[PDB]
């Protein structure tokens, strides 16, 4: 029975198996890898447990874990450990239970309101100011890479790894590759924004091979209708969209900036939150057999 | 992609009004509705697209509808050209050009020509592969987009499509561009009225001078 396993339990921290984490559910089988919920048995918290069964460049891996280890900040996503188990590799990280921005708006169908947007973006700006600060560039700022968890606070995760794809997030300085710099996330942070408020990043419709040679000579984009939006948050699209790098506008700057400065508090994202996650729940139940 | 339709779309379309790119081939209506000022001109030459009783040029015979004023070097005429003539005015000017893909190019074995395209759909705009019929000789284009290609040189370079003339051709020539009637002389000859025809339309009306070329 388990008499066996008591006589086993004369083992150490180090003889532990990779059964010190209790698998869950997959919350999303993403291309990257298979994600799946877990617990830690000891500390009863809820953790993520990112599968990597792909033999991608472990490199690439490595220096996102690298990246994530060098972060010790509330509004990045948080790295605890990896294991092997069974043939692959299995990334332990923070748990974000409402999922990415990108994931939200799709599961309600629904587009984001403004006050909603003002604090996803404030606290999005507060984890460019602490990246930016360290000289580090997140590269890859867009709604499908800004997390929320079940609480309401947006966490940077996936950072762009340096090349050695999609142009849309792109700033023109950075696609030209004429050399960037931190304000790079400012302009991915303003077409994120229009994501945000319209679903689509501006060229969206347009196809990859044809966006690479209009952004950076054309004028910065804007709202689609901008009828629809306050002064504030043209303003701040427009501060965030300048095709001068030198120009752009900072992540401390715009901290202050009206519209992020008078942002509401997480209480306002609680009812999206809870729509999107109870999409997910019903989603869950009708893939199952039973 | 990463082959001659890249190069097509890299210089692509430029609204002459506004100073907009578009990453988009020319074909089709080629009179061009820039959508960021509404000005109307061709793709090719980048003249104005003078439509209904508003054109100011003098001696228009063609106001009463849609019309457009446009150099003989205008891809709006040397579309209408065979692909071999164009390489023969690309030949005599001893001009390169791609007959085969360019060697970074792996064209899709089903797939046609590449270059992209706006095709409208239902409740907006969709961008789609060209996918016309590659033939061998083509450097991988379709006819249409590889004698565009080879237009594109011949506009860069300004080789005058004037060298190759007719007599019929300089006499259409004469009257679109000179407004005369180009019936020959008394005294004269056919051999030394074509270089005689020749000789004033190189000298009197230029090539076009709004015609994208690249410096
Ligand atoms: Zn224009
Ligand atoms: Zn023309
Ligand atoms: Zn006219
Ligand atoms: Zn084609």
């Amino acid at each position: 029975f388990r008499r066996q396993l008591k006589k086993l339990d004369e083992d150490s921290l180090t003889k532990q198996p990779e059964e010190v984490f209790d698998v869950l559910e997959k919350l999303g089988e993403g291309s990257y890898g298979s994600v799946y919920k877990a617990i830690h048995k000891e500390t009863g918290q809820i953790v993520a447990i990112r599968q990597v069964p792909v033999e991608s460049d472990l490199q690439e891996i490595i220096k996102e874990i690298s990246i994530m280890q060098q972060c010790d900040s509330p509004h990045v996503v948080k790295y605890y450990g990896s294991y092997f188990k069974n043939t692959d590799l299995w990334i332990v990280m923070e748990y974000c239970g409402a999922g990415s921005v990108s994931d939200i708006i799709r599961l309600r169908n629904k587009t984001l309101t403004e006050d909603e947007i003002a604090t996803i973006l404030q606290s999005t700006l507060k984890g460019l100011e602490y990246l930016h600060f360290m000289r580090k560039i997140h590269r890859d700022i867009k709604a499908g890479n800004i997390l929320l968890n079940t609480e309401g606070h947006a966490k940077l995760a996936d950072f762009g790894v340096a090349g050695q794809g999609t142009p849309f997030w792109m700033a023109p300085e950075v696609i030209q590759e004429i050399g960037y710099n931190c304000v790079a996330d400012i302009w991915s942070l303003g077409i994120t924004a229009i994501e945000m408020a319209e679903g689509k990043p501006p060229y969206a419709d347009i196809h990859p091979m044809r966006a690479i040679f209009m952004i950076p000579t054309n004028p910065p984009p804007t709202f689609r209708k901008p009828e629809l939006w306050s002064d504030n948050f043209t303003d701040f699209v427009k501060q965030c969209l300048v095709k001068s790098p030198e120009q752009r506008a900072t992540a401390t700057q715009l901290l202050q900036h009206p519209f992020v400065r008078s942002a509401k508090g997480v209480s306002i994202l609680r009812d999206l939150i809870n729509e999107a996650m109870d999409v997910k729940l019903k989603r869950q139940e009708s893939q199952q057999r039973e | 992609a990463q082959g001659l339709a890249m190069y097509l779309q890299e210089n692509g379309i430029d609204c002459p009004k506004c100073k907009f790119s578009y990453a988009l081939a020319r074909g089709g209506c080629m009179h061009f509705h820039c959508t960021q000022c509404r000005h109307q001109f061709c793709s090719g030459c980048y003249n104005a697209f003078y439509a209904k009783n508003k054109c100011p040029e003098p001696n228009c015979r063609v106001k009463k509808s849609l019309h457009g004023h446009h150099p003989r070097d205008c891809l709006f005429y040397l579309r209408d050209w065979t692909a071999l003539r164009l390489q023969k005015l690309l030949q005599d000017n001893n001009v390169m050009f791609n007959t085969e893909p360019p060697a970074g190019a792996r064209a899709v074995p089903g797939g046609g020509c590449r270059v992209i395209e706006q095709k409208e759909v239902p409740n907006g705009l969709r961008d789609e592969a060209c996918g016309k019929e590659t033939p061998a000789g083509y450097a991988g284009l379709c006819q249409a987009h590889y004698k565009e290609y080879l237009v594109s040189l011949i506009n860069a370079h300004s080789l005058d499509p004037a060298t190759l003339y007719e007599v019929e051709e300089l006499e259409t020539a004469t009257e679109r561009y000179l407004h005369v009637r180009p019936q020959p002389l008394a005294g004269e000859d056919p051999p030394a009225y074509q270089a005689r025809l020749l000789q004033k339309l190189t000298e009197e009306v230029p090539l076009g001078q709004s015609i994208p070329r690249r410096r």
